[PDB]
């Protein structure tokens, strides 16, 4: 059968910011993106210089 | 057509009509797989040249007055007159055609002459195709009232399906039955349904079987024009055939008109008539036509 | 001599009134014969964790099996008396039964359903038989590709949440049901406040509402202690599911974003912008020159036997994205002609097209609600999404106010630059990586 | 017959006989450069106008690749060269054009 | 949108034009910041070593 | 099967060379394509060898050519190879072109285009070989060249201090030259791989300008034979300059040491710029005459936006026949004014014949072009 | 002659783009300065006046 | 319908560089062969500086290696750049060697 299929816990990778099942993930996005973005950044202008 | 030809019911349908006429009705829905790629413009022009005139042309609307429809036909569709062709007449014959093709489940249809439609005796036929059974009235209903479906499944002890097949056109009509059992007991279904037939043919009828069949006849009919789309049909279907319209009212007082005696009678013309099977399937122990 | 406002406002209200156990009594008049009357409740396999997953669905199996005072398969022949068609479904967060009929059975057919929703006996050897049945149907739905998809889109979205479970359940949750379960759980949901009795043909709201103050004042409807069960947010989870079966000919792809929700005002956009992307199949006959470039493409170069769009809403949540089925040397060419279908219009759309899909959406709006059942469903949805049914004008007052501004706003804001989640099934070795998709979802050149 | 029409002819005439084309027995539309118009309108052309254009083309390359020319019984005469290839152009520019003008809208 | 994060996100990272600008305006600071921060500690390091440091005993 | 056609070395040698479909009448017209790769091999060879006995230094660099054409064993034959090699590089490279413009192979676009970057490359790259022995001409050249850029406002200064190295041409400007003159042919070489690489998508144009794949043969034995031909005769007619008139093409001047403090007084170009020189003084203004010089040769890019014709050849358009053959004998007078002083008549036939070379580029030939139409009926 | 491209759309079309073109003019503008050290420019910037 | 699939010059690259199919654990070793690609033309782009300096005459060779160093500006970075690289690129090179020597790639 096929509806047996359940996805393994991912809970020992989860960011701490969506670890909790119970609560919506678009109020943090806009963080994580921004943090990743912000190290992407920094990094091109260390290499443009 | 390869799309049209998933479905098992399309294929045994069109054998079929085959196998029961000889010129008019025979030819299938889709073209010929040899002819494919082989249909010029000429062909179509002709077709349109002889078939496409007034006389033979019906103009439905909802939602449109009627003096726009009338300016639109006679400004365009009165041109396209000049009438042309008349058509052949239906001969009915009867035979076999039988297709093996090693799939799970076997179909199967058994039909005969029955009637024309917009005739005294295609209501008995409908009305007989009621009691009959034309498919179920319940999500995953046991079929209990379906006298077919309990007339068989008290022998065979299998999953299968039967119903009632009836098909009714200007000039000819079928009535029958269509079942769908697996390939060992294909054998065992088709007699039970020939015999439940029989014995119904008899003279064993109950009224209130026949009020019953009369209404969920009646609750068909009425549900089936709820929608624009079926409205549309059902009037086009008039307009083309008898040139009238009919409202429900008359269909109704028509279809309560039906004498119990008629079904008995309609049941007799199908056991006495030159039969016309079809099938597909594993056809190791379905029987021909003269072992039923 | 009509025009399209004057059509509008003619269409009857639908009239609403509320009994005192919790029950809302909803109907609408018209001219016609016959009649739909159904019952909605607001209870599916969202409502259940994983000890009694798969309920739900046991118990519509055994809705039509007989009950304390019709025992047995009498109450389908009962049906078949009237020629009347008695059907049922259920879905992640609602139920229906419904009967069409005669406007001259609505005496006998409610008598009827307020009989199912009661009085479920739940013989033991009905049980059994239904647990093989069911059985039965779990292995026999692998069959179905598309549903297999929209599963595993499901279960990867709404990982970790009751969104991710299955209406029919675990095959194992399935085999160990017992009747105290079942009992459980008709007694814990199926209640007057969390149910909407909706009717639609020809009748009359007044004996409608005394029908079902005799046959419905049963109800309870206290909320027994604190057994309120109410639903809670659902976290989304970008991801990617791959099911490789290299031995199937066609490969089926389902793609999705995380949506508005039931009651938000910028679904109607939504509802716009897929209408500009549209649809296609293999059989279709317009060809090259279909509005939808998408659509063209596919068409001229074969890039895909079918796909289609969809918007699938929840409490506070939904699906938003697209579906498509295509050959296994394809998948490339597909999912970067839809994604930069996608930035086209989170970035520049115009107003031509937005006019063509305004179109599109008033005529599906038309024509989906004619008859009885669509309508019958429609007041039944509504009256436990929305609390109310929002009249065809108001709809065309909300399509009305959308232009090439706000669909560009809205698309950037559920589309642009955001984490998808990705379901594949059969030959999918040329899917791209989660990567490649994920930057596949903005523009260097904006 | 008048003042201007025969000296426009008469100078179409010399400009025909000029060009040379039909001197390797070719026709005005075997010359044209096949662009996307040109070569839809050449793919929309019936059997035998195809293979008569396919057999003057392979006989003109012969000709240019041997240096020579056919006798002058031969040559393709002014008042018999056959546009057969103008009507499918000309529709199939008009449908271009249409299709131009929907997308301006 | 409190966060730091989420304004720099909401304001600046959304496009890739914003992206670039922002790069090249912080390369044009950065570079300034860091030349003299590199030459204030080599300065320090060696101080009364360098020849700007002893230049003012001999020129007059 | 066959290992010719499976090895994957092999296959590019195949589809290149071997089985390439090939119209079966291009004429004499298409063997420059080779000539040009046999001019740029024989160059990379005697260039390189004379590389192994030349000194960059400003003081030794003149005496080195001389201790070539004196003590160097056959040093004589590789030093005037490479140089009547150049021009005849500079023959089959207008020969080429003339070609592509008159049968209207300029249609295909990136093949054209990197032509056109192929041709300014190999120009820098004559340009720069020319300053190498360090004779009169050779300083004097490379002073008026990059003093050409002294036109831009305000850089060009900069950029020209910054190119020589210092405030005048010197040791540095000649050390830079040779780098420069050594690494740039193997460029030249890539992007004449490119070239080929573009063209091999659509395959050569022919004579008539009419489709020839209903008349195709493959490449070998073919061309193959009738480039071998056209190569022996390349051949014939460089060892005829090196062997009977090894200066008939050169100047005197450059065979007296580079002085700084005196200009000849009849400084000319090399022959194959002398046309672009005619632009050039014709205009008195500076930056004028050095933006008409850039035109004069840039407009070839242009060249692919003026094709009004239906028709691809001119093998079957008399009137741009006509106006092709003044522009080349336009051409012609441009160079016999380039090699001839300043003064009357010479300043006027020279302004007329520069503005006559952009008057048929741009303006008359597309009026033919339409009245050709026209007259057709289409 | 690219009269093809004068009608409702490609003004629309226009004036959805422009702000982006804009920004990377403005970005190339703003690295030209940065990278070629053009004092004509970088003397009024008030930071970057301190390193000449 | 993707440029980058359909052009004549940049499907080559795309073949090569962008969707070409790897393992998906090849570990540090195999980085190498990369780091040649790029020394190489390191040291073809620093000597091709030195080139525009240097001159071969035996009386003027070393001198002409000295100005570099002391009088072309940033010119020793550039010399000892170019000096360094080779021992760069003959690591990088047996590490190469050893890299294909261990895991058996010599079957190529
Ligand atoms: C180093 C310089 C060049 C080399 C080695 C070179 C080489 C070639 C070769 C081998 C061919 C194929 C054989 C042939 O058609 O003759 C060719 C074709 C062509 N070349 Fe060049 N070329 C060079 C410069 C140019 C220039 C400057 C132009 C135009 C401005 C040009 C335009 C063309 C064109 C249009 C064709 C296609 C001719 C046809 O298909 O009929 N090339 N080139
Ligand atoms: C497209 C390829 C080339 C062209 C058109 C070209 C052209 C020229 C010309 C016109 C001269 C002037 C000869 C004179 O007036 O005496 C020259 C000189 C020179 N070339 Fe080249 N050259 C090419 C490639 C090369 C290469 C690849 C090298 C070395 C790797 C090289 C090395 C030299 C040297 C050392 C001289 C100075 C000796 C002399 O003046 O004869 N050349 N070259
Ligand atoms: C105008 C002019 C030239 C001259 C020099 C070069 C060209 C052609 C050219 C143009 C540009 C070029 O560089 C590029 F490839 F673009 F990088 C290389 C070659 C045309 C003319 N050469 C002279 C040489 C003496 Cl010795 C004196 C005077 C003159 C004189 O007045």
């Amino acid at each position: 059968s096929h509806t047996d299929i359940k996805v393994p816990d991912f809970s020992d990778y989860r960011r701490p910011e969506v670890l909790d099942s119970t609560k919506s993930s678009k109020e943090s996005s806009e963080a994580r993106k921004g943090f990743s973005y912000l190290v992407t950044a920094t990094t091109t202008v260390g290499v443009a210089y | 057509k390869a799309v049209a030809l998933q479905n098992p019911q399309a294929h045994v349908i069109e054998n079929l009509h085959a196998a029961a006429y000889r010129n008019a009705l025979a030819n299938s829905l889709y073209c010929p797989d040899y002819r494919i790629g082989k249909v010029t413009p000429v062909e179509l022009h002709d077709y349109v040249q002889n078939h496409f005139t007034s006389a033979r042309m019906a103009l439905i609307g909802l939602g449109v007055s009627h003096p726009v429809l009338k300016q639109v036909a006679e400004q365009f569709l009165n041109i396209r007159g000049g009438l042309g062709l008349s058509g052949a007449k239906a001969k009915y014959h009867g035979g076999e055609i039988r297709e093996q093709n090693g799939d799970s489940l076997v179909h199967a249809a058994l039909v005969a002459e029955s009637a024309a439609i917009g005739s005294a005796e295609a209501n008995a036929f409908s009305v007989l195709q009621h009691v009959l059974g034309a498919g179920p009235h319940v999500k995953r209903g046991s079929n209990a009232t379906s006298s077919l479906y309990q007339a068989v499944a008290k022998g065979v002890h299998q999953p299968f399906d039967v119903s009632a097949f009836n098909a009714s056109y200007s000039d000819s009509g079928l009535f029958g039955f269509y079942t769908i059992s697996q390939a060992a007991s294909a054998g065992d279904v088709i007699k039970a349904a020939y015999n439940q037939v029989k014995t119904i043919a008899q003279g064993n009828l109950s009224n209130p079987d026949v009020q019953a069949a009369k209404n969920k006849l009646k609750a068909g009919y009425l549900m089936s024009v709820e929608s624009s789309e079926g409205f549309l049909d059902e009037v086009g279907s008039q307009a083309l055939a008898a040139g009238s319209y009919t409202p429900p009212s008359t269909v109704l007082q028509q279809i309560d008109a039906v004498a119990d005696a008629d079904v008995i009678n309609a049941a007799k013309k199908f056991v006495s008539g030159r039969k016309s099977m079809a099938a597909s399937g594993n056809l190791g122990h379905t029987p021909f036509i003269d072992e039923l | 001599t009509a025009t399209y406002a004057q059509a509008l406002q003619s269409v009857p209200e639908t009239q609403v009134s509320q009994l005192d156990n919790g029950l809302r009594v909803a109907s609408e008049q018209s001219s016609q014969p016959t009649c739909t009357v159904g019952v909605w409740i607001d209870a599916g396999s969202r409502y259940e964790s994983e000890k009694n997953n798969g309920a739900g669905y046991f118990v519509e199996h055994l809705a039509f099996k007989g009950t304390k005072n019709r025992p047995g398969n009498a109450l389908e022949k009962e049906v078949e008396s009237m020629g009347a068609h008695l059907n049922a479904y259920s879905t992640r967060e609602h139920t229906a039964y419904y009967i069409k009929a005669l406007s001259k059975d609505l005496p006998k057919a409610v008598e009827l359903l307020a009989d199912i929703v009661q009085n479920c006996s739940l013989e033991d050897s009905q049980i059994e038989k239904e647990r093989d049945v069911i059985l039965q149907e779990l292995q026999e739905n692998d069959t179905s590709m598309r549903d297999v998809v929209f599963n595993y889109l499901h279960a990867t979205a709404f990982q970790g949440t009751p969104l991710a479970q299955s209406v029919e359940g675990p095959s194992e949750n399935v085999r160990k049901l017992s009747r105290a379960d079942l009992t459980e759980y008709l007694s814990r949901h199926y209640k007057a406040p969390r149910m909407v009795l909706a009717a639609a043909g020809g009748l009359e709201h007044r004996q409608l509402l005394d029908l079902a103050q005799k046959h419905f004042s049963g109800l309870s409807g206290t909320y027994d202690e604190d057994a309120v069960p109410t639903l809670s947010p659902c976290r989304f989870t970008g991801s990617q599911i791959c099911h490789r079966e290299d031995g199937l000919p066609l490969a089926h792809v389902a793609i999705a974003v995380e949506g508005p929700g039931w009651a938000h005002p910028d679904n109607v956009a939504l509802q716009v912008a897929n209408a500009i992307i549209g649809h296609y199949d293999c059989t279709y006959g317009g060809g090259a020159h279909l509005s939808s470039p998408l659509a063209s493409i596919a068409a001229t170069n074969k890039l895909c036997q079918s796909f289609q769009t969809f918007n699938i809403c929840y409490a506070d949540t939904g699906l938003l994205g697209a579906h498509f089925v295509c050959d296994h040397m394809s998948i490339d060419d597909m999912m970067f002609v839809l994604q930069g279908q996608w930035m086209r219009l989170c970035t520049s759309a115009t107003e031509s097209e937005v006019l063509r899909g305004k179109n599109l959406l008033r005529n599906a709006l038309v024509s989906h609600l004619d008859g009885t059942t669509p309508v019958c469903e429609d007041i039944g949805r509504s009256l436990l999404t929305y609390g109310r049914r929002i009249p065809l004008a108001e709809w065309e007052s909300r399509i009305a106010e959308v232009d090439a501004r706000v669909v560009r706003e809205v698309c950037s804001k559920y589309f642009y630059d955001q984490c998808p989640a990705v379901a594949g099934f059969g030959p999918i070795e040329q899917l791209p990586d989660y990567n490649r998709i994920r930057s596949g979802m903005f523009w260097l050149r904006f | 017959v008048s003042a201007s029409s025969r000296w426009l002819e008469g100078i179409r005439k010399w400009y025909y006989n000029a060009a040379g084309f039909n001197k390797l027995g070719l026709m005005r539309d075997d010359t044209i450069h096949e662009n996307d118009d040109v070569k839809e309108a050449i793919r929309r052309l019936p059997e035998n106008l195809y293979n008569d254009r396919v057999f003057r083309i392979k006989r003109a390359l012969d000709l240019s690749m041997r240096q020579q020319i056919l006798p002058k019984e031969q040559w393709t005469k002014y008042e018999e060269d056959k546009s057969y290839l103008e009507p499918y152009l000309k529709e199939v520019i008009r449908e271009r054009k249409e299709r131009e003008e929907w997308a301006k809208k | 949108a409190p966060t730091l994060t989420a304004r720099l996100y909401s304001l600046l990272f959304r496009r890739t034009s914003t992206f670039a600008l922002t790069i090249v305006v912080g390369a044009l600071f950065f570079e300034r910041a860091f030349d003299q921060g590199a030459d204030a500690i080599y300065e320090h390091i060696n101080e009364g070593k360098l020849w700007k440091h002893i230049k003012h005993k001999y020129e007059n | 099967t066959n290992i010719r056609k499976s090895h994957p070395l092999m296959k590019i040698v195949n589809n290149a060379f071997i089985d390439l479909p090939a119209p079966s009448n291009i004429s004499s017209w298409w063997n420059f394509g080779s000539l040009l790769g046999i001019c740029l091999i024989l160059q990379i060879l005697t260039g390189l060898f004379l590389a192994m006995h030349y000194t960059s230094d400003t003081t030794t660099a003149f005496s080195s050519v001389t201790h070539i054409c004196r003590d160097v064993n056959y040093g004589w034959i590789i030093r005037y190879m490479h140089a009547n090699g150049a021009s005849m590089f500079f023959i089959c490279l207008y020969m080429h072109v003339g070609r592509g413009l008159y049968y209207g192979s300029y249609t295909f676009l990136e093949t054209w285009n990197i032509g056109v970057i192929l041709l300014l490359t190999v120009m820098a790259t004559a340009f720069m070989g020319y300053v190498l022995p360090w004779g009169q001409m050779s300083f004097w050249g490379a002073t008026v060249i990059t003093n050409l850029l002294s036109a831009i406002p305000y850089i060009g200064t900069n950029l020209v201090e910054w190119i020589w190295g210092g405030f005048s041409v010197d040791k540095a400007t000649l050390t830079r030259f040779f780098a420069f003159h050594f690494i740039l042919p193997f460029i030249i070489m890539a992007i004449a791989m490119v070239h080929l690489l573009f063209l091999h998508e659509t395959g050569s144009n022919n004579p008539t300008g009419i489709s020839s794949d209903v008349d195709k043969i493959p490449f070998h034995p073919y061309y193959t034979i009738k480039d071998i031909l056209g190569a022996l005769l390349l051949i014939l007619a460089l060892m005829l300059l090196v062997l009977f008139a090894p200066d008939l093409l050169g100047d005197p001047d450059n065979y007296t040491p580079a002085n700084p403090l005196n200009t000849p007084p009849h400084i000319k170009p090399e022959w194959y710029f002398l046309f672009a020189y005619a632009i050039l003084r014709s205009i008195p203004n500076k930056l004028g005459g050095v933006l008409a010089l850039a035109f004069s040769i840039l407009i070839l890019a242009l060249i692919p936006l003026l094709h009004t014709s239906k028709q691809r050849s001119m093998m079957f358009r008399p009137l741009s026949q006509c106006l092709f053959w003044a522009l080349v004998a336009d051409l012609l007078t441009l160079t016999w004014i380039g090699g001839q002083p300043v003064e009357h008549p010479y300043i006027t036939i020279g302004q007329l014949a520069s503005v006559l070379y952009f008057l048929l580029i741009l303006v008359l030939m597309p009026t033919a072009g339409t009245i050709e139409n026209k007259l057709l009926k289409w | 002659m690219l009269t093809r491209f004068l009608g409702p759309r490609y003004r629309q079309l226009a004036r959805n783009w422009v702000p982006t073109a804009s920004l990377w003019g403005a970005v190339g503008a703003v690295g030209l300065v940065w990278a070629t050290d053009w004092r004509l420019i970088l003397d009024w910037v008030p930071y970057i006046n301190g390193k000449f």
